[PDB]
Parts: structure tokens; sequence; C-alpha cells
């Protein structure tokens, strides 16, 4: 993919349940596996912004859940550096169900996006309101 | 007074100016910016104010085309060019230029007079191509070639001046090829061209530039020094004082037939009917008359505009308020946007004799490729129905389970893009019924679906759907009721042909004056009094009321009725959908009070009755038939026929013309798989089918038993069916 | 186009059957495992 | 170079260092340092501690 | 003989090598060796390859076919490079 | 048993993993010269690192043309003094020492290091050396230079550290000439090495002492239940059954750091003079405040705080003219806050 700017620790690994912050009907996902992502022996699956990880929606509407979708993550609590020195964390970890490409599903992102994945996904940044 | 602002007010008068006007398409291959040069024929070379014009690819009125190197469906606009000091109204309605593209296509070239050439380079004379040329040469519009973007052949291959001109001079020679070959007479009639004459030109839509001997002379820079500026680099500043737009339009003035010449042309082979009514005259003999005489190229509309339907005023005037029928009936609408497609869109207005365009609104109901005219139009262009439906499809899977739900939002979404795929989504299993009568249909969708979404699912075989029916006229079987106390005698018998016909058609409506109604009955065959107790039809059966007597019948009508539609769902027979078959109450006998009169007694009875009635008429079963069109090459006729002979396919015309041998043959979909498959072999790799729901008619008598047997099986129901007796239980 | 003096270097050779070894038009035997049966490389 | 206030005791962020922290509601405060952060993420305020300017601030307005 | 189909080769002489520039397309020019006084002339459609050694002429000759090369495709659809017509 | 696989713990490239025979990094190759002649190596002490805010002038680079935040490290250069000329003669047994001419003056303080050679012969010493090569005796010439860490503070140590370093000449006599031009004077850093261009450091690493094969090798812990058996830090198995024997390229526990290393292509971001624009407030850390000329390295270098560092001009850098970086701030804040 496209170059980040910034320096972006993979924070969540597989098993992890994200909170879901679209109006796709998914209110909780749970990460299976990161898209592009080889491993080693032993390790986790590894995301973090700026990654496409395959979830499982687990709460939301009956549509969504059970269903393999692929979502952009868009907030993460671990501490990230941009290239001028300074470090960016979030609240919360946050994410949204996209397709391969990476239009998002939803049409509203609820929260900010990091400038990263806005720059990576263009259409993420034009959904979501605020981009930090 | 803006640009646009003042040509609005030329416009307004011009429409009633044929010396001056230009309808005209553009016909070639793609991938050579085709309707991008026509983009900047005027959008491009901003015929209304430059931020209003072309900016965003807004000049046809089906703006979704965009550009990919030739038109996408058959959109229009007008552009006033100047040459030799004369504001000539160019409209250009760029014709689609491809070839699966049908009866459609034919309407989409009679909206213009002439279909114009562009070839990049070294690309020449593509299969799609001269596919267009022979499209062109029916509808009697010229074309002038317009050899696109040299700039390979320069530039980048570096082929030197003479040479680069000659390869073009070759293929404009090729052009002469096409017009003498396929249809000699053709060439000598105006359709003949040359860079020479001037009726050629050539240069990059890309870049913009571009030249024609007669532009090459006037601008005074001739082809060769065209080539050492191109090769050089300066092909932008070329294009300044050589505008893309320019030369074509000089053309289309000049060189380009105007359209009167060739009004008469098209109409006759285009046109079906009487081409000697003053609709007929007028709109051969370039003149107005016509009694309003549009023609619904496309039903099109726009957010809170109108209901767009394309169709250049071949013959007649516009106004606002005008009573217009149809080529399906006779609505009747007031006709608000008598407007012109002009700049970027379709400007509205009112006055506009015949001439230009002519896209008449106010309408909500008729079909793309009619022919509204306030003039009882007797015989319009492509008077034609629509009536149909597909019935062999397949069954959508899901390859992963985990793009189900992805693939339902696919499919059903898909109605969306294409409303003739009418997807029978089932739910439970999930065997999805995607729409499809024969295999073009089956691939037609295969593609979309693993593209305009991209989903990992699969197909199944053809679902050999047909439609139940009858054949024999048989006794009153007598449908008695649960509670062995009501009793209706009904008989059933083959739906006549002619019958069958019109409500296919659907002019028989429930919706219908009684009295009317029963005339066409009669009319049709059926006697007075039968034809007068038709209760109901439903898909194309009918349900007739000939009893007398019974008393508290019509407060039962609708149970029965019901019942009726219940068998006419599903067959006795094979369990499949009923067509064409006629039932007839002949007598009745009903309870005294209403608590024996329930639907648990009234429907079984009728139900019963009928389907018994079917299996005793010697119910047989239709078939699909699927009109074969395939253009193969004039030559090539002994392998082409034999192949659909062979598949049982009953020979209809070969239609040879010039180097063209379309032998239609209305092939039953039965056998009517892998044509193209065959195709590649019979005729050596050398054959363009193409299909259209030929119709139901009788599935061979000889293979019935056969046919039912898959059937049954297919489904999943039992090798014997109740005879008679067992289904009639007593 | 298809220009035969290119075609001459490029299709106009023996294929071993056996081990797929391009050998001379006139050669009977193949030069890598001495096979006796070569087959013209299938330009069709 | 963006120069930068922490949000806590009012210092301005050195460039090459300091932490941006976002809440969900879009809200952005600038961090000096991890002491800074850390008496954020208690609820403590920064005019009632004293040796950050808001306290100062709050001090001296008697 | 120098044939193509649709890139014209650039092919021209740098000393003791041969470029040969946009062949099938490419960005990254050829280059065939020459081996002895082998002297290449490429005049215009066609290149002669004249020496004093038949070992280096031929060599010479292997070098420019070898580099011209379509590794990848079809060879009975890719047929771009540049082809011995005659022996030392 | 189908196996899963794994890369191997650590690198077997720097095997034996011993205590370096020296505190000095010796160059084994010397790169190509490519222009004037000048000395191929320096000499510097660590101090510490800092960060500075650059624009990104790194051609192709996606933040090219911004603000960036980069780490340096900063060297402490004082001017090495050109103590001889050894030439070096090339024979089928590869390169011997054939001659060596001291500098007639040098610094009293090398008696730490070695006994003085006296002010003897060095004119003729000069001429049998050009003797020697114009009968083609001598492969090549180096330089002997050692540093003077007396004028630094944070470097307790006054003895100096000698080494030897390449000459860059297009021939053997530039090579000469070159070398007695600079025999016995002060180069400065700037007289090696100029702003913005890559260079390779070497040095030896930050000393840890007796390591384990986990902090050693990076070798997996024991886990989940076998994290509490009683072997938590240490190696599942030393070996197969046959063969009878611990391989050597099983993770052992050793001395770990203190080793030779040399990093590639680390850019000068600038060379300094007043060590006043560097050092931070309250000094650096356990060595002080900068007073000589320094320059400033982008990203790490291998060594602790104090250790020799030795530079080089790069033997595998591949872009080509760099540029001069422009520093717009270089931060001393208190390292120690």
């Amino acid at each position: 993919m496209k170059g980040m700017r910034s320096n972006i620790p993979r924070a969540l690994n597989a098993g992890a349940q994200i909170a879901c912050v679209d109006n796709t009907g998914a209110k909780v996902v749970e990460i299976i596996s990161v898209k592009k992502y080889r491993g080693v022996k032993n390790r986790m699956p590894c995301a973090g912004i700026g990654d496409m990880c395959v979830v499982s929606v687990k709460k939301g509407t009956p549509e969504m859940r059970k269903q393999v979708l692929l979502a952009v993550v868009v907030r993460q609590k671990q501490e990230f550096r941009r290239p001028d020195g300074l470090h960016v964390s979030f609240e919360d970890n946050a994410m949204v169900i996209t397709d391969e490409e990476g239009i998002p599903k939803g049409t509203d992102i609820k929260g900010p996006v990091a400038r990263e994945v806005a720059e990576r996904f263009p259409k993420i940044g034009t959904t979501a309101s605020i981009i930090v | 007074m803006g640009r646009r602002k003042k040509m609005v007010e030329r416009v307004t008068t011009l429409m009633n100016d044929p010396q001056r006007i230009r309808n005209i398409g553009i016909v070639a291959h793609i991938d050579h910016g085709k309707t991008t040069l026509s983009d900047n024929l005027l959008a491009g070379a901003g015929m209304i104010s430059k931020e209003l014009a072309g900016k965003q690819l807004f000049m046809d009125s089906d703006e979704e085309e965009q550009a990919r190197g030739i038109t996408i469906d058959s959109s229009n606009v007008s552009m006033v060019h100047t040459f030799d000091n004369e504001d000539y109204l160019i409209n250009l309605i760029d014709t689609p230029g491809h070839v699966d593209f049908g009866g459609d296509v034919t309407r989409a070239m009679r909206a213009v007079d002439g279909a114009v050439v562009v070839v990049d380079a070294v690309e020449g004379t593509m299969p799609q191509t001269e596919t267009v040329l022979r499209q062109a040469l029916r509808e009697h519009v010229r074309p002038v070639l317009f050899v696109n973007k040299v700039d390979r052949l320069i530039n980048e291959l570096q082929v030197d001046s003479q040479e680069m001109q000659i390869r073009l001079g070759k293929v404009i020679d090729h052009v002469n090829k096409l017009i003498k070959n396929m249809n000699p007479e053709k060439f000598k009639a105006g359709w003949k061209v040359d860079a020479a004459a001037g009726t050629v030109a050539f240069g990059s839509a890309l870049y913009n530039w571009a030249i024609s001997v007669p532009m090459m002379k006037k601008t005074g820079v001739s082809f060769k020094d065209v080539y050492d500026y191109c090769k050089a680099g300066d092909m932008k500043s070329l294009a300044e004082k050589c505008p893309l737009h320019e030369a074509v339009l000089d053309m289309v003035i000049h060189f380009l037939p105007n359209p009167i010449e060739a009004q008469k042309g098209r109409v006759k082979v285009i046109w079906h009917g009487d081409e000697n009514t003053e609709i007929g005259k007028a709109m051969t003999h370039a003149n107005a008359e016509g009694d309003l005489a549009f023609m619904v190229t496309d039903i099109s509309v726009d957010p809170h505009a109108g209901e767009v339907a394309t169709g250049r005023l071949f013959s007649g005037s516009l106004t606002r308020g005008m009573e217009v029928f149809t080529s399906g009936s006779a609505r009747k609408s007031r006709v608000q946007q008598v407007g012109i497609f002009m700049g970027p869109e379709r400007l509205e207005v009112d006055k506009i004799p015949a001439g230009n365009i002519a896209a008449v609104t106010g309408l909500k109901e008729a079909i793309v490729g009619s022919t509204v005219t306030t003039l009882d139009g007797m015989t319009p262009f492509e008077s034609i129905r629509h009536v149909s439906e597909p019935v062999v499809t397949v069954a959508v899977e899901a390859k992963h389970t985990k793009d189900l739900p992805k693939l339902i939002e696919v499919l059903r979404q898909v109605a969306k893009e294409d409303p003739t795929l009418q997807i029978t989504l089932d739910e439970e299993t999930g065997e999805h019924l995607m729409a499809g009568m024969g295999e073009l249909h089956l691939e037609v969708i295969a593609h979309r679906i693993e593209r305009d979404k991209n989903v990992e699912i699969t197909t199944s075989k053809p679902i050999v759907v047909y439609r139940e029916t009858i054949k024999k006229k048989t006794e009153p079987i007598e449908g008695k009721s649960p509670n062995r106390h009501n009793r209706f005698y009904i008989y059933a018998e083959p739906l006549d042909t002619e019958i069958v016909s019109a409500i296919k058609e659907g002019e028989v409506s429930m919706n219908l004056p009684e009295l009317e109604r029963r005339q066409k009955l009669i009319d049709l065959g059926m006697e007075k009094e039968e034809a007068k107790g038709i209760v109901g039809i439903f898909n194309s059966n009918i349900f007739i009321d000939m009893t007398k007597g019974i008393q508290y019948l019509n407060e039962t009508m609708e149970l029965v009725l019901d019942g009726f539609e219940e068998v006419m769902r599903a067959g006795p027979l094979t369990r499949e959908p009923v067509a064409n078959v006629k039932c007839v109450l002949v007598d009745a006998k009903l309870h005294e009070d209403a608590i024996h009169r329930g639907p648990a007694q009234i429907i079984p009875a009728a139900r019963q009755a009928i389907q018994a009635g079917m299996l005793m008429a010697e119910d047989s079963l239709l078939e699909p038939y699927q009109k074969v069109f395939v253009q193969v090459p004039q030559l090539l006729m002994g392998g082409a026929t034999k192949e659909l002979q062979g598949r049982r396919g009953i020979i209809l015309n070969m239609t040879t013309e010039g180097d063209l041998a379309i032998i239609e043959a209305r092939v039953p979909v039965a056998e009517m798989f892998g044509f193209a498959g065959e195709i590649r072999s019979a005729t050596e790799g050398r054959a363009m089918w193409s299909t259209e729901f030929g119709g139901f008619d009788v599935v061979p008598s000889s293979i019935l038993n056969d046919i039912v047997g898959q059937i049954r099986e297919r489904k999943g129901l039992k090798k014997e069916l109740p005879k008679a007796s067992d289904f009639l239980s007593m | 186009a298809r220009f035969p003096e290119a075609e001459e270097r490029l299709l106009n050779k023996k294929i071993c059957m056996k081990c797929n070894a391009r050998n001379a038009i006139r050669a009977t035997r193949c030069r890598k495992c001495g096979y006796g049966t070569l087959r013209v490389k299938s330009k069709e | 170079m963006e120069q930068r206030k922490c949000y806590f005791c009012g210092k301005m962020l050195e460039p090459g260092t300091g932490k941006l922290y976002v809440k969900k509601d879009g809200s952005t405060y600038f961090m000096c340092s991890s002491k800074c952060m850390s008496n954020f993420a208690l609820g403590r305020l920064p005019r009632r501690t004293e040796w950050t300017e808001k306290g100062k601030i709050q001090l001296k307005k008697a | 003989s120098i044939v193509y189909a649709h890139f014209p080769m650039q092919v021209k002489v740098d000393g003791k090598t041969l470029i040969i520039g946009n062949f099938l397309g490419e960005k990254k020019p050829r280059f065939a060796k020459i081996i002895g006084e082998t002297k290449v002339k490429v005049s215009g459609n066609d290149v002669t390859i004249t020496g004093i050694n038949k070992e280096d002429v031929g060599q010479t000759a292997a070098n420019i076919e070898q580099k011209t090369k379509i590794k990848r495709f079809d060879p009975r659809i890719f047929q771009d490079g540049i082809y011995i017509v005659q022996k030392a | 048993m189908a196996s899963i696989h794994r890369p191997k713990r650590g690198s077997l490239a720097f095997s034996p993993r011993k205590r370096a025979k020296s505190h000095i990094p010796r160059f084994r190759a010397w790169p190509e010269a490519t222009g004037e002649p000048k000395l191929q190596s320096f000499a510097g002490y660590k101090v510490g690192m800092t960060h500075v805010i650059m624009v990104d002038d790194t051609k192709n680079s996606l933040t090219q043309g911004m603000e960036i935040s980069v780490p340096v490290t900063v060297i402490e250069t004082p001017a090495i003094r050109v103590a001889a000329i050894r030439a070096y003669a090339e024979d089928s047994t590869g390169e011997k020492a054939i001659a060596e001419v001291w500098a007639a003056d040098l610094d009293p303080e090398l008696k730490r290091r070695i006994p003085i050679p006296a002010a003897g012969n060095q004119a003729e010493a000069l001429e049998n050396i050009g003797k020697l090569i114009e009968e083609g005796r001598v492969s090549d010439v180096r330089a002997v230079i050692y540093t003077l860490p007396k004028s630094l503070t944070g470097v307790p140590k006054k003895v100096p550290d000698i080494m030897e370093s390449g000459i860059s000449a297009r021939d053997l006599g530039t090579k000469f000439e070159y070398s007695k031009t600079i025999l016995g004077t002060l180069v400065s850093v700037t007289d090696v090495f100029k702003n913005g261009t890559l260079v390779d450091t070497a040095a030896i690493t930050i000393g840890k002492g007796t390591q384990g094969p986990v902090k050693r090798w990076g070798i997996q812990l024991m886990k989940g239940k076998h994290s509490r058996q009683g072997s938590l830090r240490q190696v599942g198995t030393l070996g197969a059954f046959n063969p009878s024997r611990v391989s050597w390229r099983v993770p052992q526990m050793g001395q770990m750091g203190y080793h030779q290393r040399t990093e590639f292509n680390k850019r000068i971001l600038k060379i300094g003079s007043d060590g006043e624009e560097v050092t931070p407030e309250g000094g650096f850390i356990n060595y002080g405040l900068v007073r000589g000329d320094y320059i400033l390295i982008k990203g790490s270098v291998p060594g602790p705080s104090k250790r020799l560092i030795r530079l080089r001009d790069p033997i595998r850098a591949k872009k080509a003219d760099l540029g001069e970086p422009n520093i717009l701030y270089i931060s001393r804040e208190s390292k120690q806050g």
C-alpha cells in the first residue's frame, strides 16, 4: 500500500473486540486476521492504524452479526509518532467497515479518525466528520 | 450576453433552420477517446460559459457516459459552429459505437443522419469498427473518417510524414472498400469518403490537434508540417491553431452531409410504415409537416425536470401542450418540455419546428424505442411490444460462505442495474434463481456480479422452466366440496391463439368496459354468451362464467377465482405455471347458507376441478424460442444455417445483404446453448450471433415424456402423477 | 504480422519429445538425451 | 514549526517531544509530559493543581 | 534484419556495444557486446557485421540475437528482435 | 513429524561473540579513491544523543520538504595529529609493512601510549620511501594518526589513541605527496569529512558482561506451564541425540556487548565548532559539556558515551550527492528532565 508519514505500532492483535463506529449495524467486531500481514512462529496477527483486518461482527444487527467482513482501524490507544516528532494517542480504539479497496460500508463516521487512515484511504476521510 | 446566453436566443429560432442544422453521429471503435473528442466538440470547445461548459464532462445528456473512447448509449447535445461566417447547428447526437446494442441501435441511428468515423493511428478498421460501419450502412448515416491521435505513429513510433499519412490513405481506402464490398451502390451516393476531397479528417482528440486537406490548406499547416510539429512535441500549440472541434465541425457543415440531403435515406429502411403520409414526406424530403412526428428513442428523465424521452425532430414542430399519443397506447400528456439538447444538457423550450432535436417530456408510461406522435401513428418505426420474461435461469450459489452477506447486497441491488434480471432470489437454502433464458443472459450477469461488486460465487446449469398448457377440449368435470355440500361443474379447453396473443399484448384488461371487451372477444372468435361471461384472467389464462341460475354465486366469485389463480400458479401435471388455457364454469351447486361456503370448502373444489380438467385435456407444455439474429459473414451460410437447423431451429430469414448473412431462425432455447461455442468451429471462427425472446411455442410432442420426466425429477416430484380418477377422488 | 526471418530463428527448430530441448531442423536425435524421435516446434 | 502549549501546565511543547491526546468527541489536548498526561487522566484539574499555570492563575486571582 | 510489430526499435552503436532502446516498450535499453575488431553498421532496418574473425563476427551476431530475445511471451505472437539472415 | 519452522535465534555472522581485543575499532577495508587526496577516516568520542528539527531534503521521500524531527548523535571531534606515514608492499603472501617515518615533533602526552620516537631520520626516511616507490617495492601508503583527548573534559583520559587511516588518491605518487604534506600536522574533521555526506561508524558496543541466551541471542522463554517448572530463561535443548555434541550454533550464555560493530550510511547533519550550540542545559549526563568542535551524525551510533568512534568514508553507500542538511532547530533542553 501507499506509505504513511507516521510510524504506527501494530497495537491490536487477533482476538481484540473493537467497537465499530459507523452506521452499518455492527457494534462490536472481533479481529480475525490482518490483511497483507505475514507473521512468524507463535506471533499473533498485529494491526495498527491504517491496517485492514478481517473481522467478525459480534454485536449489532442480525444481518451484520456472524459475518466475515473487512474493517479499517481508525483509532488506537497506543501512541504513534508523527514525522515532526509529536506523539498522538486516542482515547479509545475504533474501526470502520470497508471493502477490499478501502471504501467504507457506512456513510458517516462518529468520532475522529486518524490523519494517517484519512490519507491512505481518502474515502474514509470524506466519510469522517473530523480528521485529527 | 454570456456565450450560451446568446446561443439560447439564436437557438430558439434556429430550430426551423434545416439548411444549417447538423444532427449527426459518431461510429468507430473504443479506447480512442472518441466520446472525449465529442465532449470537446462543444462542451470542450466551451459552447456555454467556460465554467459551465465541458469542465466536468457534462455535455452529453446521459452524463454518466463520461469518456471511454466511444459513445456509451445515445446522449444528445448541440453546438452552433461558425463556418465561412455562418452559425450552423451541429446537434451532436454521437451514436453508440458497439455491436451488442441492437433493436435500440436502429433508432439510436435514426436520431441522426450521419455517423462519423474515428480511428487512432495504426489501430485500423477493427472488427468492431467494421461492425458499426455495417450498422451505419443501414440507417443511411453517411460517415467521415476521423483518424484520432496519430501521435503513436508519430512521436512514439516515428513514421515519416508521407508514410504516416499514406498508411491512412490506405485506411481511407479500406473505408471505401467498406462502402464498396458491403453496399456497392451506397458509395457514389455521398457515402464515399476521402481526405483529398475533404470528407475525412485526422488529429489527436486528447491533444486536440486535428486536420484534413480542407483544414490543412486553409490553415496553411499541411499534414507534413503537422507531422513535423507533432513529432517535435508541440501538439498542444498545434491544437491551438488546429482546434480538434473546428475540423470536425467544419466537415459536418461542408463535407459531412447536411441532414436535409439524407433526411429521406434512413426512413424507408428504418421505418416499417407508409413512407408517403404527411409525416413520411416531411421526415424524408426535409420538411416539417407530420403532426408532431416525434420518436421516443430512449425514455429518459432528469431530477425535477421531465421524462426527457429523446427524439430528434425529423419531422413536425414542437409546442407546449400537445396531447401526444405513443407507440404503445394513447396516453396523451401535456408536452411542457419541448426543448433542444444544447450546452451540456437539454435546454428546455417550446417553439421547435422540424430540423433539430425534439426530446419531449411529460410522460411516464412509454417504451425506449417508441415513436410518440400526436398523429395517429399507423406504423411507427419500431412498432413493437415488450411483454416477455426469462424462463431458463440458474441457481447462483456461494463458493465461500463468507461472501454470502456481500452476495446478498450484490444480488438484491442488481435489480437496480438491470430490471430485466428478475432475480427470483429464494431465501431458505438460497439457490438464488438469478434470471435468464439463455446462455447469453447467464454470462450477461456472470461478469456483472464478479465485476461491479466482485464476489466468490458460481452458477449451476440452465433451469429448463417453461409454461404448462393443454391442447384438447375436455368434458365438464365436477369439483365437489370437502364437506360434500357444494359442487362446481367446470370444463377446460385450449385458449385460442388469437385470444392468447391478445392478452399477451395486454389490451384485454380487467379494468375495461364489459360491452367493449365482450365485442373484442367475439371478434377473436369466442361466441357471444361465453365471451360475456368472462370473470377474470391470470397470466395468460381466462376463467369464463357461462352459468345461469345458481343463487348466491357472485358472492363466491372471489373464492372460485382465487382457486383458479392458484392452479394457474402451479400446474396439475408438472407443478409449473399454466398459461394459454381457457377455463369455463358451466354449472354449480352451492349450499344455501354461508356457514358451508367458506374458503376451506370452495377453493379446494375449484382447484381440484381446474387441475383435473387440464390433465384430461391432453396437458402438454410450451417452450420459449429465441430469435437468433446471426450476422455470419455473407459467404458463410452452409455451415451457419446447418448449425441452427441441426439444433431443431426452424429456419427463418437468411438476411443476405452485401457481405452479411443475418440468418434468423427463432432457435428454441432448448437447444439454444453454446451458440458461440458451436459457431467458432462451424463457421471457422467467424460469426456474430445475437438472440432475443422468440416467444412461447409448443414443446415437440415426441419428446414430451422426456421433458416432463426431467422436470419432475429436477424439481423433486414423484415419477408418475395422480392420473385423472385419483386426483378427482370422489 | 509474422516476419519470416524472425520465424526462421524462433519457430523452425525441433523439440525433443522426452526433455523438450530444442534441436536443429535437420537433427534426427536429441543432443541432450539422444532420443531418436524429435517433433518440429508447434507453430500453431 | 507548530508552537504548542501543554494543556495542563501551560508550557510550550518543545519540538520533537510531547504528546497529543484525542477524546472520542474530537477534543484535542497537548501534553508536555507523562506527568501532565497522568494528572489529566486522574481527573485532577490544572486550576486546582498549584504547580501549573492555571493553578497559579487561580491562586493569584485573590 | 530488424523486425517489430508495434514498438520501433532504436538500434545504435556506442563503441564496443550495441544499444537497443525501446525494445518491446522497455524503458531500459538492451546492451549487446561487440567482439574483437568487428564493425557493426545499422543501415536503416538492417545490420551488417563485418570482421576478420569468423568467431568474433558469429559471436557478435549471436550476442545481438540473444539480447533481443523475448523471454516471456508466446513466440508465435511476439516476434520482435534482431535476427541473423546470413551467417559469416 | 510435520515441523513448524522459525528463523534461527540471532546471527552467526558475528561468531565467536567475544570481547574485542582492543578498545579501538580497526578497519579491515578501505574504499576507492574518487577525487583529490585526503584522509579516508577520522576519530572522535561519542558524547550523547539529541534531536533536531530539519526540512526533509531526502529526494523521493514522502515527507520531503516538511518539518521532521531527527534524532542525532553528537560526536566530539578534536583535531587529530598525523604522527607517521607507513608504506605497504604487496606480495603473494599479502601486505607487509616495509617503511615508516614518524613526524619530527610529536605531542608530549603521546608518552602515555608509547615511548616517543626521537627527531631522528625524517628527510632520509622520506627519501628512502620515495626510492622504494620509484623502484616499485611499495604497494600503497597509509597514515598513522592519533587523537588528542586531553582537550576534552567528558573523556577523563589523556593518553592518545593511535590508528591507521587510508589515503584517498588516484595514484601512489599522489598518495605519497599528500602524506608528506599532511605528515606531522593537525587535521580537523572538516579536512576529512564534509557536511551532509554519508559515513560508516565503527565502535565498541555497550558492554553488558556475561548474559544469558535469552538476552544474548533473543531465544524464547518457556511459555505457559513451562514458565514455572524451573527452566524459564533457559534454552530448551542443547542438541539432538546424534550428533553427540553441542553445536557452536546453539545459543548460549557468554560475553555480551563490547564488540566491534560497523554501521553503514550514517549521514553527517552538522559540522560545528562551538559546543555551546549542542550542549543542553545541565550538560550531558555523566559527560558534561562540549567545548571543542563536534559533529552531528543522523541516527544512532554503536558504543556508549565517551567511547571512541571511528568514522570513515562510506564503503557501501547507495545514494549519490545528498546535499547540505537544513537544520532548523537544535534541541538544547535538559536531557535530565
